[PDB]
């Protein structure tokens, strides 16, 4: 019944800068019986604050916030390397969409490598061409294909890897799969990525037949 | 310590049935309120069921209602969750999650969860177990850029549960790219593990890749050619 | 009404109230203490043990609460009708004797 | 904590057209504790009404709005050529984003002029190419640059100018800054403008080195 | 009449300290609760802080908690707002605004502002003042279209606070485009001010441009060559 | 039920209700007006636009 | 019509207001009459 919304959708800050998150109930008031949970991508969620005011024992003193009425807000006093998690809020019956606290860095130029299918893939009956974005920041990109110097969509898939720890940069992959009969007809396959931090969109082409 | 161990789970055809168990150790299982929470692969979580020790109310969400049955056997200290006519969209992982109780004059549970046991995955599909197909990924001339490069492997037609892969018996990392699996048509999981190793290194040391298949015990090893 | 004057964000902890006390209060009795209240069979009020809970609690007056939780300023006037030379009266004007 | 969102973002009205501005407050516990303000772009805000119902001293009688609940609406009786300002609403602990009220006019075809850097700018070490859209309405368009017959983004800066009062039109100026190393390599620099009121997007080419 | 005069403010390195004062004249300053607010350049107003009649209680906002202090004396009739360890996100123009009070049996402020003072600009940055770089922008052949044209000037690397521009000692406007300056990397304020004057007029009257630079009093005049 | 007594062929226009009003209705408050409602950026309340 | 089932449900929802929210009520009714009392408070006995 109750529907919970999170503001903002994403929250990226410096490793030391503090943050606050707002959660909103769809309607009515539930006697301020609200809970906040943080979930690491690999681990299970962990409760941080209960009854929307009191923080559980063992939880660091840093996490401290309160709210009342239809809006409850949770504040974090400082920041340390543990905020790489999604924060869900729980009322009686539903959970919020959540907010991932992203760590902030400088703009990084992506590197794109295109791998065409080899012989073993070709004789299987289908051809898959992959594109690898490497060492790129921030987490927003757009990858398309120029097959026979023409843009086609609705046929490929996208995959985004989670943020790394030591260098805090992620990678993206994109696999376009076509039938061998459709793959042999076209000659030129080109891959480009659009980025706000790039001076120009880097274009890399692929000519079939290798050498 | 206090922990919950999940038992059961696995591949099941659509419309089948399954039972999940949760053994609780380290605390008094009967007094505390219990719950089930789901987690779809790469999605959010939605609580599945609420059981009082009596279990008379709040047990089933509408969609959950009519298909899951929740049981809390206090005598031999465990939890059951049984399903019928399972549908494709319920493929997920399940968490046995506790509900805090004050244990005063009135138990008064507080509808917030204390601990989360390690998850058990449930998958429902019309596919069957097949051996993965592996082929090397080594860039040839005019495709490798600079001195540094990347060599890897790509698996295909691997329906079974996520596979583990390593290079040279796991003696080196060189920034391993995990590349989590992803589903294609006809119910297939595909993985492409590539390690960034410069191309000017093959010839003095052998380059092999092992793909250990734990569900079907189909451990496969292959070599990479520089083309 | 003093809701918009005695509230602080995240709950106001500047207004406290005694939640636990060992004995009943007499009329017009004022007590200030911090000894840990005793509720069980374990000694308290000087030693922190079992069932020894802090006797003070915070209202947590949030800037936006329900009417039953908003801070209201309360003043009680106690009038002394004892036989004594009256020192406070109304604006009732005097008259010639 | 309150986010008091003003809707909608921008209304255009003929200089004699009344309208209403609807703003929703997150936590509807104000009990008609609200205010509205009209701030000219070059000066300070002034108060318009107080308590969301009653009007201040010296206010025109046309400004008369009422609202209750989360949805608070302010209604204007008629319009005069003064509404080209920003209306800021005020809850007790928050301020609105502001709504822009524009004088409507017929769609005008923009005129685009591209000015290359001169010799003194050439010897400084940084080249700037400026594109000027003149006598353009309404205020929405996209400007794109072509270096070596290839589009690029993330390197140019765009600016907007407030609408004039004598004819109700605005001019948009954009500058592309680059070092001389890139500028000497390329020869052709083009600028295109896209507008819904134009039959075709307008392109203008420039050849480096003048003549 | 009743007006509030802001004093203090200006350039200051990040992590420094500053003091802002609001002199009050025309009204009883003691009885009215005070507020301080701010407006970022080109952004909406934002409330900062409030102070009581005696100047002892405050509710500093979350963004300004710990680094701002408000003070309200009654004898000398002015308001203090002191800032420490400033950050780059508070670069704005600060206003001080009154709070209406019923002044009945209970003061009971209604939390709404009546008068807005002439606020002051506070800027935080690591750069320093330097003379702007000026140069003409006159269209040549094949770049000017029709009889009418537009001629202007662009100022560069002008870090100090916004500068005023004029032409022919401000004897003509012909529809001057203000073009407010835009901040670029390394903290540089630049604006290109262009006046629409037809190109077939230079030769009989001289065209002069004046960048009236007030902060450092570096007044510069420039001659525009039609090329 | 008065369906067989208060209906006219092709829709009965002898009975009418208010669709738009500027303000809320107080209990036991009766209002009759004929100024044409305004909903956009075009003059109304006396003129059709 | 004009004939209703005497029993109706509550539909207690967790989101509802505290006015309509369930309350568990226990009534402890004592009688103090002529009889040998079987239930007494926790008061220790004393020597006769």
């Amino acid at each position: 019944e109750i529907v919970m919304t999170q503001s903002p959708g994403t929250l990226s800050l410096s490793p030391g800068e503090r943050a606050t998150l707002s959660c909103r109930a769809s309607q009515s008031d539930s006697s301020n019986s609200l809970a906040w949970y943080q979930q690491e991508p690999g681990q299970a969620p962990r409760l941080l604050i209960h009854d929307a005011s009191s923080r559980a024992t063992g939880i660091p003193d840093r996490f401290s916030g309160s709210g009342s009425g239809t809006d409850f807000t949770l504040i974090i006093s400082r920041l340390e390397p543990e905020d790489f998690a999604v924060y869900y809020c729980q009322l009686y019956g539903s959970f919020g969409q959540g907010t991932r606290l992203e760590i902030k860095r400088t703009v990084a130029a992506p590197s794109v490598f295109i791998f065409p299918p080899s012989d073993e893939q070709l004789k299987s009956g289908t051809a898959s061409v992959v594109c690898l974005l490497n060492n790129f920041y921030p987490r927003e990109a757009k990858v398309q294909w120029k097959v026979d110097n023409a843009l086609q969509s609705g046929n490929s898939q996208e995959s985004v890897t989670e943020q790394d720890s030591k260098d805090s940069t992620y990678s993206l992959s994109s696999t376009l799969t076509l039938s061998k009969a459709d793959y042999e007809k076209h000659k030129v396959y080109a891959c480009e990525v659009t980025h706000q931090g790039l001076s120009s969109p880097v274009t890399k082409s692929f000519n079939r037949g290798e050498c | 310590e206090v922990q919950l161990v999940e038992s059961g789970g696995g591949l099941v055809q659509p419309g089948g049935s399954l039972r999940l168990s949760c053994a609780a150790s380290g605390f008094t299982f009967s007094g505390y309120w219990m719950h089930w929470v789901r987690q779809a692969p790469g999605k959010g979580l939605v609580w599945v069921s609420r059981v009082n020790r009596d279990g008379s109310d709040a047990d089933y969400a509408d969609s959950v209602k009519g298909r899951f049955t929740i049981s809390k056997d206090n005598a031999k200290n465990t939890l059951f969750l049984q399903m019928n006519s399972l549908r494709t969209e319920d493929t997920a992982v399940y968490y046995c999650v506790r509900e805090a109780t004050t244990f005063g004059v009135i138990i008064m549970p507080e509808w917030y969860f204390d601990l989360w046991g390690r998850g058990t995955l449930v998958t429902v599909s019309s596919a069957s177990t097949k051996g993965p197909s592996v082929f090397p990924l080594a860039p040839s001339s005019k495709s490798t850029s600079g001195g540094t490069a990347a060599l890897g492997c790509l698996v295909k037609d691997y329906f079974p549960e996520p596979v583990t892969v390593s290079w040279n018996s796991g003696a080196l990392t060189s920034g391993v790219h995990t590349f989590p699996a992803v589903l294609q048509s006809s119910g297939l999981y595909s993985l492409s593990s590539v390690v960034t190793v410069p191309s000017s290194s093959l010839g003095t040391q052998t380059y092999i890749c092992n793909v250990n298949h734990k569900p079907s015990n189909t451990k496969v090893d292959k070599r990479v050619e520089p083309k | 009404n003093s809701n918009n004057l005695d509230s602080k964000v995240g709950g106001n902890y500047n207004y406290l109230y005694r939640l636990f006390r060992k004995s009943n209060l007499k009329p017009f009795e004022r007590d200030i203490s911090t000894e840990i209240y005793q509720a069980g069979s374990t000694p308290c009020n000087g030693v922190e043990g079992f069932n020894c809970y802090f006797p003070l609690q915070s209202y947590g007056f949030q800037p936006t609460n329900g009417v039953g939780y908003q801070p209201y300023r309360v003043v009680v006037l106690s009038f002394e009708l004892l036989h004594a030379p009256a020192t406070v009266c109304g604006p009732k004007k005097s008259t010639n004797l």
